[PDB]
């Protein structure tokens, strides 16, 4: 019985490689790669300027209404040349499925906005815009939404600090609050947990 | 040739001898160990290495196995999985429950291994054994309840160290490791036992509860403890220096360091100067500010100029702190600058740098096939030089002769007598050595600085010279190999030496001076007895020894563990030392110190920058700046011919080391006077028990 | 507590104190760790 | 090697965007002085505007340029609708931080900084 | 006026540096000799000119190239720096 | 697609101070393996870390305080170049320190019983 | 086991007291320094030494579960008493 162990399902895995072969297959011109993750996740690689076509064929053609938008977000990478990596999560209620799509880009390279295909991807968009500097070109209004006015810098890029740069307290002088570089009475402690003894050797990387 | 083998089905070549736990390591698997270090010899008792061949029916221990041609190698096995959890839970099964209290804590194979390899469980329901703690001094402590009897202690101890006070004695369960009497196990080289325990047996007693391995952030430097500039890493925790740990460098430290670098830290914790100090109307020190004593300091400067103007470089000093109190010192056209330790200026002196530089690396020693020592204790001197002189002994059926006092060293040599005649006797060719070194393929003299610290350490450098020219001569011209040598014992002596410092306080004896900059000379060499009256002295330093209990204005400096440093070891490589903490109190770093003083004096320095203080020190000498370089030019030829022009008579005393006992090599420097490990191990090595 | 009354103890407080804050018995912090550098002491005699 | 650009092609739009946005920041500093009740002149906000561009002028991407501008109509924008408080405007100001020393004697005097 | 010390920086391996090598070898020594009390120092450049520093009095230094000096010409720059002109 | 004869820059658009920007050097390095321990799994990755700044103790509960906001971080790079990319268009200094692997060693166990040799172990 | 410093501080069970010349007593002034009265090192001292016939004895702290994880002491060493150092206990061989 293996209690311990999750169970796999090879029908859905089938059917998403089926699936994956179908879309690859329909659009060769952006589609670069197809995964499946061994707990039934389909993925699909494609080139940052397919986003629309992509998008709109995945949520308009009979075979694939995903028209519903889970999520996107942005993952950074700095150890890579396009460092940010989106990430959309469609889901199809027609035919109870999910869908992920990524694309890469960097600091100065605009992506397509899709807010002509899901308007949640408008605030979805202007907090990936807000978190990491990346632009969207054609979005409606692109500008700043959880992080205070006037803030420099993006929070969510690996190379951020924790605690960032200023910091805010009011100030009687000038009646007001004004904002100071940071300065900690006690410094963030930081801990090396990682182990010197590799855990799972069916990830290992070759030596190179 | 290379013979073909598989590790899970992937091709490799591997050289013939190869085991499987080296074929698996080229192929990037790393099979779990115990009992396997690769510095030691195999023991193969462990049994955590045990992997399946993909025909063979039996387990083999990958430590010990060589492959044999199309040997198709299961790691990941089902075999292979149980027998590493049939063994983990044995050697669980038998230790104790000791991981809160226990020093190794996070930082511990057997949990690690555990976590990786083992099982999650326990089926262990009888009693446990508990063994009886031993005493091996000061250093190390004890616990051996949790030993696993893995023998690298041992080994350890007798191929490295040359002490085989360490064994096994009993047999079965009841198997324990220790001296079997209260003898303690007291050695340049000790805590590396307690890196290589895999437990928590051996655990250091200074360090000892201190800290946890994940809260210390590592900051990669090197040791300025000795002129070897071992690699190492400081463990800090909260801007506090915890502990100092060896850094692999195959070229220079080999994952060992002597026991004075391991446990001399805490001697940064006591003595130290934190403000700047002065002397009121009673001449007694008292604190003041950083711009009153640089102002009386730039005073006196201005005041005095020409060759009244000395500086005396202890063991600890840094290439920007020297390269920036020579420019200081150049802007008054004074030059009595000196270090607190002698070398023979006599022919080509500090000219070349293949004159007072380990000219054949510490890796060559390796490949040497006769080395004959002058005028040293390298046991004590240069304890990493020692051990690699014990590896290419023993690996290699190395002749070592010693020419002088016959000091225990860990390893046979061949004495010769204990004065420089038998020295000169060589040169001609009446010894028997002279003929061994002819016959030698690879010979190496080496000549300890200390020796030079004699009346006549120019004779014996020339000797030394003349001998090494006369094995060039019969032996053959063509090669790269380098004969000549000359071992350090101070860490700023060689950076000193090619800055351009004048060696010893000759000169500064010759011409007393009015100012004198003692930077860190703790030594006593120059004191007020030598000193013409009301001479003024300013003491930079970080420990108060004797420069700052003699001196006129104390300015307070950066240790090694503080400050951004470069550091020449004795084979010429440049190594800098990275910040791990910050100065206490008001100490500065050196450079920016007597950068200020240059500015309130008016003779403003063109550097203001770490990067622009390097620069000046690239156009001094660009090998400061290129960092981990050891290759240069060998000009033996030229300096024998200016050692040749001019010679003097030796004198007829023994060559005797300044240090002769474990005691004289706890206690040399000022951080070491003023640990109070240092103390402990000097009170146990004298009074003993 | 009368019919189960609490395991006694030694170091246990006899006496109960309620919220001292506001009062000049009210809790102050401070460090308990030693100093962790000693600075030198220069010699108290003259010198030359 | 060819990449995609932002906007601007060339330097020379670049610069002329540049220009467009500073034109609106200096025709805005009076309305936000008389509406935040800012206690400085206009003066002094044309001035700061000018030092805030000046702090830019060595980049020589037109795309950084192009986000650059991007940011400060963000910025402008938030200062026209209000959505910006007196806070932040006097943010740009540092009214309350310490003059930091520059000189190395100074520094040298003040603490370990570089 | 008074040269205090003289610094000679050559790359052992580049071209340009075959020159001031050369002078070494065969040169250096009788140079050596014949100033026993100046600080002659030779020292190891990485992949930039040889250079021929002299300090002199109060901290004022002179830098020459020698780059595809031969050593004639290194001996005669030299020289001139030892005479002063 | 526009043509760019210039070198990544991303320092005016990062936020990061100007202090923080000219005065830090990092350092790219292959983490030393822990000598506590044989394994080499920590020891695959280059690390970009900044420069140690000043720590003073707190005058309440004597704790560990800071003002250096880089102190904390550590980036994490498969290849020094792709390091040196990042710390370039970053605009930090950096130190790069070349990676330390252990030279191929002949273990043997037959030597342990060498007949003439003195590699023969006095003990198991 | 409180102990007074000359300044009129009393000394905490690490040894904690600030120095005459320090400001930081000044938090002290019209309040209190929190000072725990029993000291653990004395109770421990305190307690005698229990005595078992065994080459080796187990240690859990009294409780079980409640207690510390069990360790074992080996009761060898005639010149000293075994010491279980999760609780500071210490059993010894009957001697004589
Ligand atoms: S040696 Fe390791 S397993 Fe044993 S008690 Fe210590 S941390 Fe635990
Ligand atoms: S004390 Fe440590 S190194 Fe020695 S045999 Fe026991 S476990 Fe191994
Ligand atoms: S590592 Fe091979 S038996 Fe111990
Ligand atoms: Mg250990
Ligand atoms: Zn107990």
């Amino acid at each position: 019985t293996r209690p311990t162990i999750r169970p796999r399902n090879d029908v859905v895995h089938k059917q998403l490689s089926a699936f994956g072969q179908y879309v690859a297959e329909i659009l060769p011109k952006y589609v670069q790669q197809v995964q499946v993750s061994c707990f039934n996740e389909l993925e699909i690689f494609i080139h940052p300027d397919g986003v629309i076509p992509v998008l709109t064929f995945l949520r308009d053609h009979t075979n694939a209404q995903f028209k519903s938008l889970a999520d996107l977000t942005a993952v950074d990478v700095p150890t890579r040349q396009n460092r940010f990596e989106i990430v959309y999560n469609l889901l199809s209620l027609r035919f109870n499925s999910r869908i992920r799509v990524k694309t890469y880009t960097d600091e100065l390279t605009p992506i397509e906005s899709s807010v002509t295909v899901y308007k949640a991807a408008n605030w979805y968009e202007r907090e990936i815009w807000d978190m990491f500097g990346v632009f969207f070109a054609n979005h409606p209004d692109l500008r700043r939404i959880l992080t205070d006015y006037g803030f420099e810098g993006h929070p969510f890029r690996k190379d951020f600090p924790l605690s960032g740069y200023v910091e805010l307290r009011y100030d009687d002088e000038v009646k007001r609050v004004v904002a100071e570089p940071v300065e900690l009475a006690q410094e963030f402690r930081k801990f090396d947990l990682n182990s010197p003894w590799e855990a799972f050797p069916a990830y290992r990387q070759p030596p190179e | 040739n290379l013979i073909e083998v598989f590790v899970d089905g992937q091709s490799v070549m591997v050289e013939p001898g190869t085991t499987v736990l080296q074929a698996c390591e080229k192929v990037g698997m790393q099979i779990p160990r115990f009992c396997y270090h690769e510095r030691l010899s195999v023991a193969g008792n462990c049994r955590m290495c045990l992997v399946e061949i993909e025909k063979a029916p039996k387990v083999v221990a990958a430590c010990a196995m060589p492959v044999m041609k199309g040997w198709n190698i299961l790691t990941n096995s089902e075999k292979s999985k149980k027998a590493r959890e049939g063994v983990m839970e044995f050697l669980l099964a038998n230790h104790p429950l000791d991981c809160p209290i226990c020093d190794q804590g996070g930082e511990c194979d057997l949990q690690d291994q555990s976590m990786m390899f083992g099982s999650d469980r326990s089926r262990f329901l009888e009693g446990k054994r508990a063994v009886e703690d031993k005493n091996i001094g000061p250093l190390v402590k004890t616990i051996m309840t949790r030993c696993i009897q893995c023998t690298r202690c041992i080994r350890f101890a007798s191929e490295i160290a040359g002490v085989d006070d360490l064994g096994t004695t009993g047999r079965g369960n009841d198997m324990q490791v220790g001296t079997y009497i209260e003898k303690m196990f007291m050695s340049e080289l000790s805590g590396n036992i307690i890196d290589i325990c895999p437990v928590g047996a051996l655990t250091s007693k200074p360090y000892a509860f201190t800290a946890r391995p994940w809260e210390t952030r590592k900051t990669e430097s090197i040791d300025v403890m000795d002129a070897v500039g071992s690699n190492i890493v400081v463990s800090t925790r909260t801007g506090e220096v915890m502990r100092i740990l060896p850094r692999m460098h195959e070229d220079i430290n080999e994952e060992w360091i002597s026991d004075k670098t391991r446990f001399a830290y805490d001697g940064l914790k006591r003595q130290r100067l934190t403000q700047p100090m002065i002397r009121n109307e009673k001449g007694l020190l008292t604190y003041t500010t950083w711009e009153d004593a640089l102002s009386r300091v730039a005073g006196m400067l201005q005041s005095f100029q020409g060759n009244d103007v000395a500086a005396i470089a202890g063991g600890l000093v840094d290439a920007e702190a020297l390269v920036a109190l020579k420019d200081l010192l150049n802007r008054v056209d004074s030059d009595s600058l000196c270090t607190e330790e002698v070398f023979p200026t006599a022919g080509a002196g500090t000219d070349l740098r293949s004159n007072y530089l380990l000219n054949t690396t510490i890796a060559g020693v390796e490949e040497a096939d006769v080395i004959l020592l002058v005028g040293t204790n390298p046991r004590f001197e240069a304890p990493l030089f020692n051990a690699r002189i014990r590896k290419s002994w023993l690996h290699n059926d190395l002749k070592v002769a010693l020419i002088g006092s016959p000091v225990d060293l860990t390893y046979r040599y061949d004495h010769l007598g204990d004065s420089p005649k038998i020295l000169q006797d060589i040169a001609s060719g009446n010894h028997p050595f002279s003929q061994i070194l002819k016959e030698a393929k690879k010979p190496m003299v080496v000549l300890g600085s200390s020796a030079l610290q004699r009346s006549d350490g120019t004779a014996i450098l020339a000797a030394v010279s003349n001998i090494a020219q006369n094995i060039r001569l019969s032996s053959g011209v063509t090669g790269d190999w380098k004969v000549m040598n000359i071992l350090h014992r101070i860490a700023s002596q060689v950076a000193a030496l090619d800055l351009g410092y004048k060696p010893g306080v000759e000169a500064i004896r010759k011409n007393p001076p009015k100012v004198l900059f003692l930077l860190g000379a703790d030594g006593g060499c120059i004191t007020r007895q030598d000193l013409p009256k009301d001479c003024f002295i300013i003491y930079q330093g970080h420990h108060g020894d004797v420069g700052a209990p003699m001196a006129d204005v104390i300015l307070p400096g950066a240790a090694y563990t503080e400050k951004s440093a470069t550091y020449v070891n004795t084979e010429g490589r440049a190594q800098q030392t990275k910040v791990a903490v910050t100065p206490p109190g008001l100490a500065r770093e050196d450079w920016k110190i007597i950068r200020a003083l240059s500015e309130i004096a008016g003779m403003t320095l063109p550097y203001d920058t770490l990067d622009q203080v390097r620069s000046r020190l690239e156009e001094v000498s660009p090998n400061l700046v290129r960092y981990d370089d050891v290759e240069g030019a060998n000009y033996f030829q030229q300096a024998n011919e200016l050692s040749k022009l001019v010679n003097q008579q030796l004198l007829a005393d023994p060559l005797v080391p300044p240090q002769l006992t474990i005691k004289d090599f706890y206690m040399t420097d000022s951080i070491s006077r003023a640990s109070q490990t240092m103390a402990k191990c000097v009170k146990a090595v004298t009074e003993g028990i | 507590p009368t019919t189960k009354p609490p395991t006694a103890r030694k170091y246990i407080w006899t006496n109960h104190k309620f919220n001292v804050s506001g009062t000049p018995q009210q809790y102050v912090p401070y460090s308990t760790t030693r100093k962790k550098i000693q600075e030198w002491v220069p010699p108290s005699t003259p010198y030359k | 090697t060819s990449v995609k650009p932002i906007f601007s092609r060339d330097m020379n739009e670049a610069k002329r965007r540049v220009r467009e946005l500073y034109r609106a920041w200096y025709r805005e500093v009076p309305n936000t002085v008389h509406l935040f009740q800012l206690d400085i002149s206009v003066k002094q906000g044309r001035d700061k505007v000018r030092e805030m561009f000046m702090k830019n002028a060595h980049v020589t991407d037109p795309r950084v340029v192009d986000l650059l501008v991007i940011k400060g109509k963000m910025e402008l924008e938030e200062t026209i609708n209000v959505w910006k408080q007196r806070t932040h405007i006097m943010r740009f100001f540092h009214e309350t931080e310490a003059p930091r020393p520059t000189d190395f004697l100074s520094k040298f005097y003040v603490g370990h900084d570089p | 006026l008074g040269l205090r010390e003289i610094r000679i920086h050559l790359c052992q391996r580049s071209p340009g540096s075959q020159g001031v090598r050369d002078f070494i070898e065969k040169r250096y020594v009788e140079l050596k000799k014949a100033n026993p009390d100046l600080p002659i120092l030779i020292r190891e450049c990485s992949d930039v000119q040889p250079k021929l520093w002299a300090r002199y009095a109060f901290g004022q230094e002179k830098n020459v190239s020698l780059n595809n000096f031969s050593a004639d010409q290194v001996t005669r720059t030299l020289e001139n720096v030892l005479s002063g002109k | 697609l526009i043509a760019v004869d210039e070198k990544l820059d991303i320092t005016t658009l990062t936020g990061v101070p100007e202090e923080h920007i000219k005065t830090r050097k990092v350092r790219i390095f292959v983490p030393a393996r822990n000598n506590m321990q044989s394994g080499v799994n920590n020891t695959k990755k280059w690390k970009m870390e900044f420069d140690t700044r000043e720590r003073w103790e707190n005058p309440l509960m004597g704790w560990s305080s800071t003002a250096d906001p880089l102190s904390n971080l550590v980036l994490t790079f498969s290849t020094k170049e792709d390091a040196v990319a990042f710390a370039e268009k970053n605009g930090w200094s950096f130190d790069v320190e070349e990676r330390k692997v252990p030279k191929p060693k002949s273990k043997s166990y037959g030597a342990n019983f060498s007949w003439n040799k003195r590699t023969r172990v006095s003990t198991k | 086991g409180v102990r007074t410093s000359p300044t009129g501080e009393k000394v905490t069970h690490t040894g904690q007291a600030y120095d005459d010349g320090d400001y930081r007593r000044v938090r002290f002034s019209d309040r209190q320094k929190e000072v725990n009265e029993n000291f653990a090192i004395d109770l421990i001292a305190e307690q005698p030494v229990s005595e078992v016939g065994s080459r080796v004895i187990s240690c859990d702290g009294g409780g079980g579960a409640l207690g510390h994880p069990r360790v074992y002491i080996n009761l060898d060493k005639e010149t000293k008493t075994g010491t279980c150092g999760y609780c500071g206990l210490q059993f010894r061989q009957p001697h004589h």
